RNA sequence: GUCCAAGUCCGAGAGGGAAAGAACCCAGACCAUCAGCUAAGGUCCCCAAAUAUAUGCUAAGUUGAAAGAACGAGGUUUGUCUGCCCAGACAGCUAGGAUGUUGGCUUGGAAGCAGCCCAUUUAAAGAGCGUAACAGCUCACUAGUCGAGCGGACGAGC
RNA sequence: CCCAAGAGUUCAUAUCGACGGGGGGGUUUGGCACCUCGAUGUCGGCUCGUCACAUCCUGGGGCUGGAGAAGGUCCCAAGGGUUGGGCUGUUCGCCCAUUAAAGUGGUACGCGAGCUGGGUUCAGAACGUCGUGAGACAGUUCGGUCUCUAUCUACUGCGGGCG
């Protein structure tokens, strides 16, 4: 129930590697609230930016 | 009157082979579209 | 502005002085007709003698409207009765008689062949 | 396997030089670079031999793959490969001005073509006939995509025939 | 091109192929026996 | 690339080959560049630019100092533009002569607000039935906002009744006609949101 | 779903697991304890415990919960049988591919190809496209080239 | 979707395809009777929309028994659009005139604390038929009260407090 722990600072997370296909063939549902909202990325896209 | 369609390939940083753009110009216009 | 169930009077000798609009031809939901707009018409008079029969289908255009129409030049254009002149099966006035003043606007859509035999334009 | 196993032997006069995975070819037309990933690839002098290390399906079929490529790089910088396309057709026109191939088909407009400076470019529409066009270049790879972006422009009907066909290359044609 | 649930050479001189992880039947001199879904 | 104007009226003039054109005068007096945004403090390239002069009296001495590293001095519409054509410095001034006879502009403006209005004039609904025919109260009622029990809430984004009001409106593409320079005239063609004596953006 | 028979459970039953489920798997709650060993099920994090060891398969994110068809396929691993093979195996390239004879019957026309019924020279020659019928192309087969594997049948796993 | 006897001048698969077989969906009529009879208001129409693609138009292609233009069939694709009237309470349907087109469906056969009550199941009356009779009809016709001041959440707008 405490805050323990370290402060973790990843330095190189540009150059992280998925295995497959996955860079490729995962997808990141971020719905919105809206009728119809429900947008869809790719781990290739979402590399793109940030 | 009638246009000159003029393509001209390049090479391409995004990869490094050779694309095509081409684009509806003036049969008079195609020369400074193929120096760029 | 004509639009359907609407009573127009016939300016020409073709034999029929009233008749009704059926429809607007020009597009979807097309919501009124000025001068110079194709109309489809059914015959309701059929004078005695006559050259068109009461009940018949045929197409006409708006010659003269009682609404103010505006030209490019700032100008309006505003008679006292909806008028209509009958058309053949192709772009073409049936009868050889124009009665009453007609449109200018009824010039540059290629209406010639009304437009050179009416009184006034 | 059976096509990785041959020999590269050059035709003296070309040099081959390997590196951190990128393998370049001068001749003297040129240098031609390509990159090999899993293949080990080494130059005696006068013979380039090629081998693998494992049959995995895939490895198998790379070795083959860059053996082929680099037998084309070393036939083509040394000789080159070339090809030739024929206009058939009434009223189709081709011209050169260098490096700018100009087409006039049955279209609405004409086609000029700013073909890249590593590509010959030759003409023929002498008095009647069909007029061919001749391309030539060290890249066998390039040769092709710009053969196939220049018939593109209008395919081969079969009924008539019309259209920027390969000279020779009998079409499929029907009756109509 | 037809698409069928089980793809078979219709003359002798077709080609069964795979794109994609996907069967096709081609018939450069025939083509109208192109077939694919396998 | 871009200046700011009060719309002064609204008439109609004659184009020289014949046909009438109605024309919205905007008095776009002489703008001064007030701070220029650069790339390696901020962050990006841009500069505001100040429009009409205010007092001594009204003005904020944050403003006046502001101002002071400037020209002119504290202004009554102060807007950031970007991607200019000519690279000038603090100080400049830019009244009319941006624009030429025959360009397109893309004026902005805030438009005159309506206050609470119903869904009938506002979103474009008609009535709920006819006027006669048993109709009791519902003459301009929305109806039903939603379905039963699937979804059983009403879905974000319903068209209903608010405060119509009026938002920042672009024009796009209105035609410029006269460009007289002594007098600040910019005669366009076409409307502009927003009342008379509206600051309007103009962007070329 | 409904009506019987042989058992168990819920009904009248707490606790643990499958994410949440009256019946499914384990297991029958006298209390209290900041004690230990186990059942089902698990040991990367949410969330207790293996980023444990040994062997092989899968490239589909199949799968990591349950549950799928007739019918296709030159995906891959593996067992047996099985023919062709340095007197030259499959593919590719080059050339030949005849004679009696245009076999007989029928047909205006049937000549290897609308329909029915051996011999000679050889390194070898058989009484699909198309032509009104011929013609011609191709195939069955053989000769030279490089020189090492080329294939089928029955299963089993994913 | 699988097999293909045929039909297609000859040619099973341009197009259609019998005799048979294997599945997907839960929009029709059903089977069961599992939550509601100390009340889950039922057909049609209006307003408001939203979703799926099993696509009507617009967009990109393959084949053709595709000379061109018009076609037939199949594949990818859901951004926008998808008319007005006569008859009937109608859904549906037929017809008239246009349009690029006049899509198929789901949301308690969407939506009655949003509207109408034209139909259906209230009390009156009459016809045909059944019953001796009181009375009844998936037979027809005329008339016939649709209650509620929005607490919580869900939406459309506008403010105060604090950070």
């Amino acid at each position: 129930h405490v805050d323990c722990g370290d402060n973790v600072i990843v330095i190189n997370s540009e150059k992280i590697n998925l295995t497959g296909t996955k860079l490729n063939d995962k997808i990141y549902m971020r719905h919105t609230g809206y009728p119809g909202g429900q947008r869809t990325l790719t781990a290739k896209v979402l590399q793109s930016k940030n | 009157k009638r246009l000159s369609k003029a393509i001209k390939m390049v090479k391409s940083p995004k990869t490094g082979a050779y694309i095509f753009v081409e684009s509806i110009m003036a049969p008079e216009l195609v020369d400074e579209f193929l120096k760029k | 502005m004509v639009q359907q169930e609407s009573r127009l009077k016939v300016a020409d000798n073709t034999g029929a002085k009233e008749v009704l609009t059926i429809r607007v031809l020009g597009g979807t939901k097309r919501r009124y007709a000025s001068v110079g707009d194709k109309i489809v018409v059914s015959i309701k008079d059929a004078t005695p003698n006559g050259n068109v029969k009461k009940g018949a289908v045929s197409t006409a255009v708006v010659v003269r409207t009682k609404k103010e129409v505006r030209r490019a030049d700032g100008s309006y254009i505003r008679f006292d009765d909806n008028a209509c002149v009958l058309l053949n099966a192709a772009g073409e006035m049936r009868g050889t008689r124009v009665f009453g003043p007609v449109a200018r606007e009824l010039r540059e859509k290629q209406f010639m062949k009304i437009v050179s035999l009416a009184p006034e334009v | 396997s059976r096509i990785g196993k041959s020999p590269i032997v050059i035709p003296a006069g070309v040099t081959v030089e390997v590196k951190d995975g990128i393998i370049t070819v001068k001749g003297k037309k040129g240098q031609l670079v390509q990159e090999f990933s899993d293949v080990n690839v080494t130059v005696e002098g006068d013979q380039v031999l090629v081998e693998r290390s494992s049959d995995h399906k895939d490895h198998r079929a790379k070795h083959g793959l860059f053996r082929s490529l680099i037998s084309n790089m070393v036939v083509g910088v040394s000789e080159g490969f070339t090809k030739e396309l024929e206009l058939v057709g009434v009223g189709y026109r081709a011209a050169n001005q260098g490096n700018k191939l100009d087409l006039a088909l049955g279209y609405s407009h004409n086609i000029v073509l700013e073909i890249a400076p590593e590509v010959s470019l030759e003409t023929i529409s002498e008095a009647g006939a069909n007029p061919i066009v001749k391309l030539t270049s060290f890249d066998k790879q390039l040769l092709g995509q710009v053969a196939a972006k220049i018939r593109g422009f209008r395919k081969p009907e079969p009924y008539k025939g019309k259209g920027v066909k390969f000279v020779g290359e009998v079409l499929r044609r029907k009756a109509g | 091109m037809k698409v069928r649930a089980s793809v078979k050479k219709r003359s002798a001189e077709c080609i069964i192929v795979r794109r994609k992880g996907r069967l096709y039947v081609i018939n450069k001199k025939n083509p109208r026996f192109k077939q694919r879904q396998g | 690339s871009g200046l700011i104007g009060k719309k002064i009226g609204m008439t109609s003039i004659f184009d020289e080959n014949g046909k009438n054109i109605p024309c919205t005068v905007i008095e776009a007096g002489p703008c001064v560049v007030t701070q220029v945004r650069t790339n390696e403090v901020d962050g990006y390239e841009a500069l505001q630019l100040g429009f009409d002069d205010k007092n001594e009296k009204h003005s904020t001495k944050a403003a006046l100092g502001h101002f002071k590293k400037a020209g002119t001095v504290a202004k009554k519409k102060v807007v950031e533009f970007q991607d200019f054509a000519a690279a000038q410095a603090l100080g400049d001034l830019i009244d009319v002569s941006i624009f030429e006879e025959g360009e397109f502009v893309d004026v902005q403006g805030v438009s005159k607000g309506k206050g609470f209005q119903g869904v009938v004039k506002r979103h474009g609904f008609g009535g709920v039935g006819q006027a006669t025919h048993g109709q009791h109260q519902r003459l301009r009622a929305p109806g039903s906002v939603g379905a039963s029990s699937y979804p059983s809430r009403v879905f974000k984004g319903m068209r209903m009744a608010g405060r119509m009001g009026g938002d920042n409106v672009k024009v796009q593409n209105l035609r410029v006609l006269k460009v007289v320079a002594e007098k600040n005239l910019l005669v366009v063609k076409g409307c502009i949101p927003g009342h008379k004596n509206s600051y309007v953006i103009i962007q070329k």
